[PDB]
């Protein structure tokens, strides 16, 4: 059937550009074209019909327009309450098909992570368990990597990460890390460490306790 | 104005059935095209099928993949519309949204409901384990560990403590999902005050409070 192709899935940008976010068609559909925003957790809202009409309430930084099979939607001078996710849609022969969609990150500055390292709790110890989690918060770019240390071997079993989206007043990235081990694992070792590797640092951040100070 | 509110989500193990409920208000709900997508995670949405408004004789169109599975309708007498689903399976879990259509047989959306969640799955729902994170700026945080199914939803003092929180996603291993939180205060304001986080599991009916206290060590 036909496939509407949004080639980027991510596109930065600054406060105050313009972005252009295109979207390639698999076969001629015209103008039959809309276009739609996400924002996380939200529902979706239109934005263009007909490749260029824009919804009643659509302000008019929101532009769209192409013929055939390609088709572009500008947003000029990006505002903050922009950051969401845009995609595509064909009405022009069934079924009815969405892009997969292009979410706007904002560029800022690089900006070291905070790292915080948590010992288990002793309502977890009583049940049997330990888990050590690590938090990595208001950093930027997202590219990051965390390394979890037992007495100095790395460890890569039992791990769980999670990372955030962009941070809404400081557009920044926040990632947490939790490791998972059994009470009498946790008691056979002493040191656990928290090896945070960025670009804003030659050297990765460390943060580390031992079982004998506590 | 214009509003769509969908019900009939939650927890259904594969091979079942249930209906979905749009109900709306806002507009003349006979002379409107309606319709039902959904959006698989980390997926793109999938339109499934529409039905016309009254001078079209409410006549329906389905996507190919699930004719005979689903039927959209409206009611007799009120302004909601359904989605009735059978032989679900695991690939059915999503996010399904009731939309309002417009530009006649070429179908675009213009406006959109809240959404309901459906999850097809054979796990057993269970209630989380919340534990406390303790260590000028100090950050604290809470473990929700060992929870089934989605979603949690985590609140500081209550509310009234929003600034500097940090919500990550749920991560899911073993049939059972881990999520965490962080916030943080300045140690002025701590331990001197209470920081107390609040964990709901509505699915069991789960309401925990656990207060942050420092350690020894
Ligand atoms: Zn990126
Ligand atoms: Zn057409
Ligand atoms: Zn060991
Ligand atoms: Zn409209
Ligand atoms: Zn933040």
């Amino acid at each position: 059937d036909i496939v509407m192709t949004q080639s980027h899935k991510f596109m930065s940008t600054s406060v105050g550009d313009r972005v252009s976010i295109t979207c390639k068609a698999s076969q001629d559909v015209g103008t039959d074209v809309a276009w739609y925003q996400q924002k996380p957790g939200q529902s979706p809202k239109l934005l263009i019909y007909w490749a260029s009409i824009r919804h009643t309430g659509v302000p008019d930084r929101f532009t769209g327009s192409g013929s055939g099979t390609d088709f572009t939607l500008t947003i000029s001078n990006v505002q903050s309450e922009d950051l969401a996710d845009y995609f595509c849609q064909q009405y022009s022969s069934y079924p009815l098909t969405f892009g997969a969609g292009t979410k706007l990150e904002l560029e800022r500055a690089d900006a070291a992570p905070t790292v915080s390292i948590f010992p288990p709790s002793s309502e977890q110890l009583t049940s049997g368990g330990a888990s050590v989690v690590c938090f990595l918060n208001n950093f930027y770019p997202k590219d990051i990597n965390v390394k979890w240390k037992i007495d100095g071997s790395e460890r890569q079993n039992g791990v769980l990460n999670s990372w955030t989206d962009q941070d809404s007043k400081d557009s920044t990235y926040s990632m947490s890390s939790t490791l998972t081990l059994t009470k009498d694992e946790y008691e056979r070792h002493n040191s656990y460490t928290c090896e945070a590797t960025h670009k804003t640092s030659t050297s990765p951040i460390v943060k580390s306790f031992n079982r004998n100070e506590c | 104005e214009v509003k769509l509110v969908e019900s009939g989500g939650g927890l259904v193990q594969p091979g079942g059935s249930l209906r979905l409920s749009c109900v709306t208000s806002g507009f003349t709900f006979t002379d409107y095209y309606m319709s039902w997508v959904r959006q698989p995670p980390g997926k793109a949405l999938e339109w499934l099928a529409f039905i016309r408004n009254k001078v079209n004789g409410y006549t329906t169109e389905y996507r190919a993949s699930v004719k005979g599975r689903f039927t959209i309708s409206r009611d007799s007498s009120q302004s909601i519309l359904y989605l009735q689903v059978n032989t679900l399976r695991a690939e059915d879990s999503a996010t399904y949204y009731c939309a309002r259509d417009r530009g006649g047989n070429g179908v675009y959306f213009d406006y959109w409901g809240q959404g309901t969640t459906l999850t097809v799955s054979s796990a057993k729902t269970t209630p989380p384990s919340v534990y406390p994170l303790a260590p000028s700026m100090v950050t604290l945080g809470c473990l929700v560990k060992g929870y089934f199914p989605e979603p949690v939803t985590v609140t500081w003092n209550s509310g009234s403590l929003s600034s500097g929180v940090h919500t990550f996603p749920a991560v899911l291993q073993s049939d059972l999902y881990t999520l965490s939180s962080s916030v943080t205060v300045p140690s002025s304001t701590w331990p001197s005050e209470t920081v107390t986080c609040n964990v709901a599991h509505p699915a069991s009916s789960t309401k925990v409070d656990k207060k942050i206290v420092p350690r020894d060590c």
